[PDB]
């Protein structure tokens, strides 16, 4: 309990000299214990699905649990949560003219949500009658929103 | 400035994902708000040590903080000791020498509330008010008056 | 900010207004019907209550003296003199039992010798008893309080 | 009767005490402000005041911090008794003070306004009550979630029996002013997307900018805007945005003001959504029963939607512990009774005084307006200890 | 007996019938001190 | 202690699963520890007998 | 980088959870060395250079 944290602060006195690539990806001090245990498989038998919409479902429903549960010192998944995933075309890139930078570009700005204040803000005039939050971008939910980005 | 949807997948949800791998636990909870807050609480077994109990808790938080906004980042996270009730509150008010309640918020910030809440082992200080701040309210019309925004 | 075309300077208060004004206004304190502010302490779940109300004032003190025109302490909401009462009654209530006990024993004995034996063979007891709790890791508790009348 | 005595007398935990300080909370309706709710403070300042000036020494009110969570529509007002010497009575004593100041929060108000005891304990162990709690365990969203837990609230209080009292935590559910952004016309006039998203940002909500230094100490400084540049909906279209072109743009011109429902405080529990069920054990049943005819009217509603319970409790003290408690202190007394003695005959004198000062202990409880507490349950033990005591005298002198 | 095992607490009850002990300590120096002592000063001083 | 509360998250997602998902067991402990008390409290039995 | 490797571009929301978002290439256009010349990257003069 103590061995660790020590570590992960030193580790960290190291992190803003690292990439980000790195740094917005996963570091994780954990305990270890070289050798499984409960090993849990997840298959199909009825309304049949694959083997990539089963490891979705296993790590958006039950792998936080588990590996928060009990002392669990790490979990490895068997597979990979779902990502909305993009396989750029180059020759349709050069077709009309662009790169893999302004495809991300448009990705990290209408695949966004912004904090946009509020009607009868914090320091209002003395008689206001409402108060609500505005909304403006939200988070892009399906295959159908990230294939109609301009 | 956030409203409640964006604080809870922004802010909440990233560290509930990387909320996991932690000696004892019996269940976490979670609060959203329309004010642009969030708190978590993560309870543990009773006669567990609170001091130990903590620092994991920091230490999977902050391997998912530049998974975040800076508006956030930048803004005070803190993971801290509760007891949900206060005990001690100390009034601060004026007689002679007449002021306001925004003046007085910020001398009872720039003077006692630092000292108090690292004295003796106090878990949370909540300030009744605010510490000043060089604040600027931008005129819409003078900025469309020379062309500019904010 | 700018200077317009025929020399003339844009400045920041000429397009917005500017006072040393709170970073929140969401929350404004009232002290019978007075304007105020203040500090509520929230425990640091397992501390030692009382003595860390106790070095609230330790702070507090030093910082009387420093003070401009008009600003006083006061306390409204506080828990300390609840823990002085549980003490000075019960250890009155103690006292009671003895001088009650006194009475027994000499309406059933009228030698003063032998209502007295009894009455120091009780004092001693509870003191032991305050040796075991400081030697197991207890404090003097509203309950380990009335343990000693029961 | 020592059995009649003893299932009838009902079960607490601990007495809610009059500690010299005690506390009231505010709470208005859908999108209320600070003006709207600092009149609600005021008037509650009067009644402890004006109409209680013998029993109150100081209140200290809070605009817009409830005990729920924050924002504009909440409040609480502190409270600091007058000493004990000087407040003579039962009237003049927290339970009293609680009691006609929330007939007059109900009477000439118009939203929500309380008062309430100071247990000690920590918020739970009310004893006859309880916290259900209603999980999203599969993909539905907060607007199929709201309408389970409608149906739950509405079924509990369908057919109660032995009635009950059922309520929500803090999901009032109120408006929401979404803008709409088109891309499409944003970059035809030629304005960047980030520039809009931090001028409706940095105006509307405020934005942190910088550290400077006030007085020696380093504080804060903070960008929005004039409070009257941004109190209504017309407000936004005041808001010129500039393009790379050199010329000014509305917020109208890419804009799309229309209003929308949403919640002001998503709750989540262990990883995924969630609703709070605050309820209350009935005045006949209680707890164990109460609990065990809620989860039969959770596992009755809709597809998707599991349960838990926060957050009540871990198994109590008259309840299943109690018990296992008496149960070994019966099997080492007896023990121990033969271990100074030798029969069998010698115990089981000393085990059946055990009745003689319960029934006395349980009328006494029963008879008072007091119940089975902790301080009574050990009251209890204190005598089954001073049975034995005069007890084995008359077993040890004469054996 | 009455008085510790009845002392071995249960979750958020817990200093709660487990602070006998408090108790028992109590009993177990009343013991003591009637076991020394008060026989002592029976002997050392009476009638 | 810790593979009994595995089961304990894992029961409770049971009953939300789409139609045809279903847990299995290979690589497994537990049965292992099972196994060496009801052999050994076994052969202590046996030990008594004799 | 962000065709033959993969980029962490962005958080988005599927089904409640928030997830990541990732950008890449289709297979066919990067499983030899001779597919690196059909990349096109852009010039400031607005024509493509491979
Ligand atoms: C002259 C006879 N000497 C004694 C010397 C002792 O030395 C100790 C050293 C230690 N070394 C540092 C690792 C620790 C941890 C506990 C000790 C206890 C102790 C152990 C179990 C339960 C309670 C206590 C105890 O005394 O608790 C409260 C005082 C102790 C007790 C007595 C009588
Ligand atoms: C006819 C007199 N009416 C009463 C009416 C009451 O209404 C209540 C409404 C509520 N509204 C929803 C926000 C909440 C939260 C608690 C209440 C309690 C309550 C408050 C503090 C400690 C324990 C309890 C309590 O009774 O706990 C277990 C039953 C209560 C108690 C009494 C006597």
């Amino acid at each position: 309990d103590i061995a660790q944290v020590q570590v992960q602060a030193k580790l960290q006195l190291a992190m803003p000299l690292l990439p980000q690539e790195v740094q917005q990806q996963g570091v994780s001090v954990e305990k270890s214990s070289s050798s499984f245990l409960m090993v849990v498989g997840v298959i199909n038998t009825d309304g049949t699905m694959t083997q990539e919409d089963i490891s979705d479902y296993v790590a958006a429903n039950m792998k936080d649990a588990i590996s928060r549960t009990s002392g669990v010192g790490d979990v490895q998944l068997f597979g990979s949560q779902y990502a909305m995933r993009i396989w750029m075309n180059p020759n349709e890139l050069n077709k009309f003219q662009l790169t893999p930078v302004d495809v991300i570009t448009a990705i990290k700005a209408q695949n966004a949500q912004v904090a946009a204040g509020q009607l009868g803000g914090t320091p209002p005039v003395k008689g206001q009658q409402l108060n609500a939050s505005i909304i403006a971008q939200t988070r892009l939910t399906s295959t159908e929103e990230f294939g109609k980005i301009l | 400035g956030a409203d409640a949807k964006t604080v809870q997948d922004t802010v909440t949800q990233v560290i509930e994902q990387n909320m996991n791998g932690i000696d004892n636990l019996m269940y976490m909870s979670s609060n959203s708000d329309s004010t642009g807050t969030v708190q978590i609480t993560l309870t543990f077994e009773s006669g567990t040590d609170a001091d130990i109990a903590q620092v994991q808790v920091q230490a999977k938080l902050q391997l998912a903080m530049p998974l975040l906004p800076q508006e956030v980042q930048q803004q005070g996270v803190s993971v801290e000791k509760s007891s949900s009730s206060f005990l001690m509150v100390v009034g601060v008010i004026n007689t002679d020498g007449t002021m306001t309640q925004e003046d007085i918020s910020d001398y009872v910030a720039a003077n006692m509330k630092d000292a108090i809440s690292r004295t003796s082992g106090v878990g949370d200080v909540q300030l009744f008010g605010s510490q000043y701040a060089m604040r600027i309210w931008m005129n819409p019309n003078e900025l469309n008056k020379f062309q500019l925004t904010p | 900010l700018k200077v317009n075309q025929d020399g003339s300077r844009v400045l920041l208060r000429d397009v917005a207004k500017i006072e040393l004004g709170g970073e929140n206004y969401d929350i404004i304190a009232e002290f019978n019907g007075q304007p105020a502010s203040g500090l509520g302490i929230k425990l640091a779940t397992g501390a030692n209550a009382l003595d860390t109300a106790a070095a609230i004032r330790a702070e507090l003190a030093k910082m009387e003296p420093f003070f401009p025109s008009g600003l006083k302490i006061v306390y409204p909401y506080d828990t300390t003199p609840f823990v002085k009462i549980s003490i000075h009654e019960v250890v009155k209530t103690l006292v009671e039992a003895i001088i009650l006990v006194f009475l027994v024993m000499y309406l059933f004995l009228q030698n003063f010798r032998a209502t007295l034996i009894p009455t120091i063979a009780v004092p001693v007891v509870l003191l032991g008893t305050f040796a075991v709790l400081a030697a197991f890791g207890f404090s003097i508790n509203t309950l380990t309080m009335f343990g000693m009348v029961l | 009767g020592m059995a009649y005595l003893f299932v009838r007398l009902p079960s607490s935990f601990l007495p809610d005490e009059d500690q010299g300080v005690f506390m009231t909370m505010v709470q208005l309706p859908a999108g209320a402000t600070q003006e709207r709710t600092q009149k609600v403070l005021n008037e509650v300042t009067h009644y402890y005041l004006t109409k209680e000036k013998n029993n109150v020494e100081s209140v200290f009110a809070v605009n817009g911090f409830g005990f729920a969570g924050r924002g504009q529509n909440t409040g609480i007002a502190f409270v600091s008794l007058k000493d004990w010497a000087d407040r003579p009575g039962e009237e003049n004593k927290v339970e009293a003070i609680t009691m006609r100041a929330t007939r007059a929060f109900s009477q000439i108000k118009d939203a929500m306004v309380f008062a309430f005891n100071l247990p000690a304990i920590v918020e739970l162990g009310t004893a006859t009550g309880f916290d259900f709690e209603l999980i999203d365990q599969a993909g539905l969203g907060h607007e199929k979630l709201t309408q389970a837990r409608n149906q739950l609230l509405a079924e509990a209080a369908k057919h109660p029996d032995m009635l009950t009292s059922v309520r929500p935590n803090g999901l009032e559910d109120t408006p929401q002013f979404k803008i709409d952004i088109d891309q499409e016309k944003a970059q035809a006039l030629g304005v960047s997307i980030n520039d809009i998203n931090t001028t409706l940002g940095a105006a509307w909500g405020g934005s942190y900018v910088n550290d400077f230094i006030d007085r020696g100490r380093v504080k804060k400084v903070y960008v929005m805007s004039e409070a009257k540049y941004r109190m209504l909906p017309d407000d936004i279209g005041d808001w010129y945005v500039r393009a790379a072109d050199g010329q000014m743009v509305p917020f109208s011109a890419f804009s799309s003001s229309r209003w929308e429902y949403g919640s002001p405080r998503l709750e989540r529990y262990n990883g995924l959504p969630s609703m709070e069920i605050l309820g209350q054990a009935a005045p006949g049943k209680s707890t164990g029963e109460a609990m065990e005819l809620m989860e039969q009217l959770a596992s009755k509603l809709p597809t998707g939607v599991g349960y838990d319970w926060t957050g009540s409790y871990q198994e109590r003290l008259s309840g299943n512990q109690a018990p296992s408690l008496y149960a070994i202190s019966l099997i080492v007394v007896f023990l121990c009774l033969a271990a100074l003695y030798e029969s069998w005959s010698i115990p089981f004198s000393v085990m059946l005084v055990v009745p003689l000062g319960v029934i006395g202990a349980l009328l006494a409880a029963t008879f008072r307006g007091l119940t089975n507490d902790v301080y009574f349950q050990v009251g209890l033990l204190t005598t089954i200890g001073l049975s034995a005591k005069n007890a084995i005298l008359i077993v040890e002198f004469a054996k | 007996a009455v008085f510790v095992p009845m002392a071995f607490f249960g979750g958020s009850t817990g200093a709660i019938y487990r602070q006998s002990i408090t108790i028992v300590s109590a009993m177990a120096l009343s013991v003591l001190v009637a076991l020394i002592l008060t026989p002592a000063l029976c002997a050392t001083m009476l009638k």
